């Protein structure tokens, strides 16, 4: 049952500008075994059904930008995105994918400046 | 529009793929919130997996000849009422995370 | 000589494909190989060239072309037992195909959902190997029936 905390509550990015945003769980998400980070990045417009933008932190979804780019280490998980647009904006969610129960510590909400 | 303690029923069916999954997914979010993960279903043995804070108000039923999968919700609350996202999982995500129901729960 | 083989009256079916089983008392072979096993009722109809299921997919997998004879006759007796049967076991998942005329003898466990299995269970790690059902009490497709 490990939560699994997000921040900040808010980014301010303005169009074209690269963006760090970083999701933090309690214990450590990479299986013994392949000795591989498992995490899932997710996109939340208005309206808009739950969407995969990156999976296992080290493989882009199919038809999905290079500008997403995530890079998580043990503990801690990374997403950067470069040339935000207003499209892009949505709020972004963390998901283990390393064991059940699954726990979404994805929180973070995405605006213009 | 279902009162507190009545049964609600929901099915969504994927469009545009033939099953090829072995998960099936159901997420609660109430508005202003972050998703939260429900129960998981396995289309051959029932998964029936549910999550603790759901345990014994969710039921997991899946029928191969529906091609839909059904959620029961017991037990409603004001609290419960909020939109309940149909979902999967393969791989990763290939047009298998559908989209969302409204729930609202009053006398 | 496999003209005394046919008229034994000791077999309950007797299917061949390509190779006729009138055809095959004269005919020369270079190798014959011979494949005895005990399935379920339901499972015989799958043995043939050109089906599909989760037997004979990831246990015994057939060729689409066949040139030979399919023996199976029933015991229901001298063998299984009453209230279940808790001897043989036979796989029904497998993560990964098998080419026709190959054996797997590996006790892995499959893995339904993401979360990396062989070793530890609980959700998405089921075991594949199940238990059959031989009941003289029952009907007749859950009776085991010896396919060779």
């Amino acid at each position: 049952q490990i939560v699994l905390t997000q921040s900040p509550s808010s980014l301010a990015v303005s169009v074209g500008e690269k963006v760090t945003l970083s999701c933090k769980s309690s214990q450590s998400l990479l299986y013994s075994n392949n000795q591989k980070n498992y995490l899932a990045w997710y996109q939340q417009k208005s309206g808009r059904s739950p969407k995969l933008l990156l999976h296992w932190t080290s493989t882009r979804e199919s038809g999905v930008p290079d500008r997403f780019t995530g890079s998580g280490s043990g503990t801690d998980f990374t997403l950067t995105i470069s040339s935000v647009k207003a499209e892009d904006l949505a709020v972004y969610y963390c998901q283990q994918y390393y064991t059940y129960p699954w726990t979404f510590g994805g929180g973070t909400k995405l605006e213009i400046k | 529009l279902v009162n507190p303690g009545a049964s609600l029923k929901m099915s969504c069916k994927t469009s545009g793929y033939r099953f090829t999954s072995y998960i099936i997914h159901w997420v609660k979010q109430t508005p202003g919130q972050g998703l939260e993960w429900i129960g998981a279903i396995f289309p051959e043995n029932d998964d029936t997996s549910y999550s603790q804070k759901f345990k014994g108000k969710a039921t997991l039923t899946t029928d191969t000849s529906s091609s839909t999968a059904y959620m029961q919700l017991s037990s409603l609350t004001s609290e419960d009422s909020a939109v309940y996202y149909c979902a999967r999982d393969g791989e990763n995500v290939l047009d298998y995370w559908g989209q969302g129901t409204s729930v609202t729960v009053s006398s | 000589d496999y003209s005394v083989l046919y008229n034994s009256a000791s077999f309950s079916t007797f299917k061949c494909y390509g190779v006729s089983p009138t055809k095959l008392n004269d005919l020369c072979f270079t190798n014959v190989y011979a494949d005895s096993f005990v399935i379920r009722g339901d499972e015989v109809r799958q043995i043939a060239p050109g089906q599909t299921g989760n037997i004979a997919d990831y246990n015994y997998k057939l060729p689409d072309d066949f040139t030979g004879c399919v023996i199976a006759w029933n015991s229901n007796n001298l063998d299984s037992k009453v209230g279940g049967n808790y001897n043989y076991l036979y796989r029904l998942f497998r993560k990964s195909n098998l080419k026709p005329f190959e054996r797997d003898i590996s006790t892995e466990i499959y893995q339904a959902g993401s979360t990396p299995c062989n070793g530890v269970k609980g959700f998405n790690c089921y075991f594949p190997l199940q238990s059959y059902g031989f009941q003289p009490t029952y009907g007749v497709g859950y009776q085991p029936y010896r396919v060779v």
